[PDB]
Parts: structure tokens; C-alpha cells; sequence
């Protein structure tokens, strides 16, 4: 198919994955982490800036080229 | 033998600030054959650039518990390794591994888990 029901059906996917084109409109973003965009989103790919308000919950973490180098 | 470059910090016994000047000098790290309770000779030589503070080519010694490390007192810049004999030969040193980089924050360098390993096993035993 070329279709199934976009607006419904839902799954969880892990960030800094292969994010489709076609799935980069519904990234919605959960309320369990402090994680959400400062203002509305984009509907596309790219850097975004997520508000961190605890740094007392250390999640999961992938270093830079930067830092793993130094 | 194993190299790695090391940096001097600015000397002083007014409250140790202990600020790091980073010159381009050398620790060489040897691994001797006395004890297992920490005893190994680090050398700190400027091999170029000696602009900082006043030093001269030295090997000093590591006695347990006179050589401690530090991760912060600065305040700003970790990493102080601190090696007290009551200002006959107390030399503050901050080292320059690139193992983990230069980096000169709090909470150590980015690359935290090299120098976590390297300090407590020499202070500890030793070869």
C-alpha cells in the first residue's frame, strides 16, 4: 500500500533514527520527559532545541564526534 | 615508556586557586617495580614553553596519602592533581592527557570514564 491511516496508530520511536520524510509530521512529543520544542514545530527534520528542566533525571545520552574525540 | 603532554597550573599557597596555564610540557609515566601500595615517578619537564611558572627539569615521587587527587579547586577547571611536602617541593600539576582532551569544566573533561581509571589506580598500587 501506499496508505494505512496517518493520524492514527500509535508507536514509539527512538530519537536520532532513520526519521522518513513522510514520518517527520508525526513526531509528537510526550509529556513523561521534559522534552518538547519552545515553540511549534517545524513538521520537518533538523536540530531542534528541547527543554531540559530536570538535570536531576539523567536520560540516555549520545556523544558528539567533539567530545568522544576529546 | 608512555608520553602525555601536561600543563603547570599558577603556584601559590594564598588559598591554592590553582588557575591552569597550559603550557606544552610532558609527564612520563613510569611504572617501576617498588611496592603495589602507589608508587610511581612522574616527571614534569617543560620540554617547550617553560612561560607560566618557574620550574626546571624534576622527578617526583608519589608516597601515598602526601599525593592526593582532587577532581576540583579551582572552582572552575578540574583535573588538579596536588602533591603536598610542605612547600619544599609541593608542585600543584593539571594534566593535558589526549585521551580525553583539554577540556578545563566542571564535572572533569566530556570524556569523564579515562581519567576516572587512570588517577585511582595510581594513587592506589602500582605496577
Amino acid at each position: 500500500f501506499y496508505k494505512n491511516k496517518y493520524s492514527s496508530k500509535p508507536y514509539k520511536v527512538d530519537n536520532m533514527t532513520r526519521i522518513l520524510p513522510q514520518q517527520s509530521r508525526y513526531i509528537s512529543f510526550i509529556k513523561d520527559d521534559r522534552f518538547v520544542p519552545v515553540r511549534k514545530f517545524k513538521g520537518n527534520n533538523g536540530v531542534v532545541v528541547l527543554r531540559d528542566r530536570e538535570p536531576k533525571e539523567p536520560v540516555a545520552l549520545i556523544e558528539t564526534v567533539r567530545q568522544m574525540k576529546d | 615508556v608512555i608520553k602525555f603532554r601536561a600543563g603547570v597550573c599558577e603556584y601559590n599557597e594564598d588559598s591554592r586557586l590553582c588557575t591552569p596555564i597550559p603550557v606544552q610540557g610532558e609527564i612520563e609515566i613510569k611504572p617501576n617495580e617498588e611496592e603495589e601500595l602507589g608508587f610511581w615517578d612522574f616527571e614534569w619537564r617543560p620540554t617547550e614553553k617553560p612561560v607560566g611558572r618557574e620550574l626546571d627539569p624534576i622527578s617526583l615521587i608519589l608516597i601515598p596519602g602526601e599525593t592526593m587527587w582532587v577532581p576540583i579547586k579551582s572552582s572552575k577547571s578540574g583535573r588538579i592533581f596536588a602533591l603536598v611536602f610542605s612547600s619544599n617541593e609541593r608542585y600543584f600539576f593539571w594534566l593535558q592527557e589526549k585521551n580525553s582532551g583539554n577540556l578545563p569544566l566542571n564535572e572533569l573533561s566530556a570524556k569523564d570514564k579515562e581519567i576516572y581509571n587512570k588517577m585511582i589506580g595510581v594513587l592506589n598500587n602500582s605496577s
